[PDB]
């Protein structure tokens, strides 16, 4: 089988930038390689056709080239919709092999999280479980750290967080975090709270609300 | 020209599926068809190929002697006979054509089609609202949503308002529980102002049940 070594794994770079992604071909492959973008929850979309050829309605900005081996695809410059997994393939031989992929990330200006809490509804308390939501919407860096506190007391194994994929238009990225506790475990308790820390913040924000 | 899958689903270890490849716009006896899949969370993987004219086919080593690769050209649809699934076969399946005057790439795909291979059986999911509160607001503006919660497998679709509200919209990825079942939430942040005026209604879609649920987000 011949392997196409794709690198680097991840990227990050700013709107405007030039990135280039390159797959190493173990063996000769001539001009038969294809490169795909792939948005997320979505099919992937053919880039480049032969090495080098554009395929009809991507943009201008997308270029690429062989080098014996090496093949390189080149966003010359860097929108937010190009935040994608791209996919170079080389078909000479069967099986025809893909890359590992490279996941692109597009830097911006930090962006502080707008968070909200939720308190579980009327209708799964009857249902005998409680489920409380803690959301940070549209913040940049990713990293963020999400604290559950339960009448002050740390909350550890009880919740579960879900990060979106950067956003196509302002680069952010939405959280959310769920702590699960029965109905009668729920009702032992007063203050919930979730402790967000994140770059954009001063100093760790606190939301919170008291059962009833 | 479109390429439409369909037939993936949830079987047992052991069990055998068989996925169509419905194409259009297009004769398949003129082109080649393969067969990409993509584990969760993982790349891209090359599964099967044809050629309907004279059915010669090729196949990855990872399904070498479980999966079958077949056509009907007067249906123009190509399949895909999966026998003895593992656990491992579990993935979005595509479909693709190599066409065009002199592309010889995969330029059209088809959406996928998501075969999970588990003991595990069919939940369909349970939706609460996540209400607008003083707690969910920040300055004009509230975050409401839906928590679609214990369903099995995946996936789950989510929509605003049938469609016509798609901005400020975040349907999270879906998370394993510890009890086996997905959960995820899908919120989006409006105006303070249209609470009490605006009617949100979240559209849940699980196909791998047949449920569809709509449900009404109050403030309270």
């Amino acid at each position: 089988d011949i392997q196409m070594t794709q690198s680097p794994s991840s990227l990050s770079a700013s709107v405007g930038d030039r990135v280039t992604i390159t797959c190493r071909a173990s063996q000769d492959v001539n001009t038969a390689v294809a490169w795909y973008q792939q948005k997320p929850g979505k099919a992937p979309k053919l880039l480049i056709y032969s090495a080098s050829f554009l395929y009809s309605g991507v943009p201008s900005r997308f270029s690429g080239s062989r080098s014996g081996t090496d093949f390189t695809l080149t966003i010359s410059s860097l929108q937010p919709e190009d935040f994608a997994t791209y996919y170079c393939q080389q078909h000479y031989t069967t099986p025809p092999t893909f890359g590992q992929g490279t996941k692109v990330e597009i830097k911006r200006t930090v962006a502080a999280p707008s968070v909200f809490i939720f308190p579980p509804s009327d209708e799964q308390l009857k249902s005998g479980t409680a489920s409380v939501v803690c959301l940070l919407n549209n913040f940049y860096p990713r990293e963020a750290k999400v604290q559950w506190k339960v009448d002050n007391a740390l909350q550890s194994g009880n919740s579960q967080e879900s990060v979106t994929e950067q956003d196509s238009k302002d680069s952010t990225y939405s959280l959310s975090s769920t702590l699960t506790l029965s109905k009668a475990d729920y009702e032992k308790h007063k203050v919930y709270a979730c402790e967000v820390t994140h770059q954009g913040l001063s100093s760790p924000v606190t939301k919170s609300f008291n059962r009833g | 020209v479109q390429l439409v899958e369909s037939g993936g689903g949830l079987v047992q270890p052991g069990g055998s599926l068989r996925l169509s490849c419905a194409a259009s716009g297009f004769n398949i006896k003129d082109t080649y068809i393969h067969w990409v899949r993509q584990a969760p969370g993982k790349g891209l993987e090359w599964v099967a190929r044809i050629y309907p004219t004279n059915g010669y086919t090729r196949y990855a080593d990872s399904v070498k002697g479980r999966f079958t690769i077949s056509a009907d050209t007067s249906k123009n649809t190509a399949y895909l006979q999966m026998n003895s699934l593992r656990a491992e076969d579990t993935a979005v399946y595509y479909c693709s054509r190599w066409g065009g005057d002199g592309f010889y790439a995969m330029d059209y795909w088809g959406q996928g089609t998501l075969v999970t291979v588990s003991s595990a059986c069919t939940k369909c999911p349970s939706v609460f609202p996540l209400a607008p509160s003083s707690k969910s607001t920040s300055g004009g503006t509230a975050a409401l949503g839906c928590l679609v919660k214990d369903y099995f497998p995946e996936p789950v679709t989510v929509s605003w308002n049938s469609g016509a509200l798609t901005s400020g919209v975040h349907t999270f990825p879906a998370v394993l529980q510890s009890s086996g079942l997905y959960s995820l939430s899908s919120v989006v942040t409006v105006p303070s102002s249209s609470l009490g005026t605006q009617t949100y209604i979240c559209n849940v879609n699980h196909k791998p049940s047949n449920t569809k649920v709509d449900k009404k987000v109050e403030p309270k």
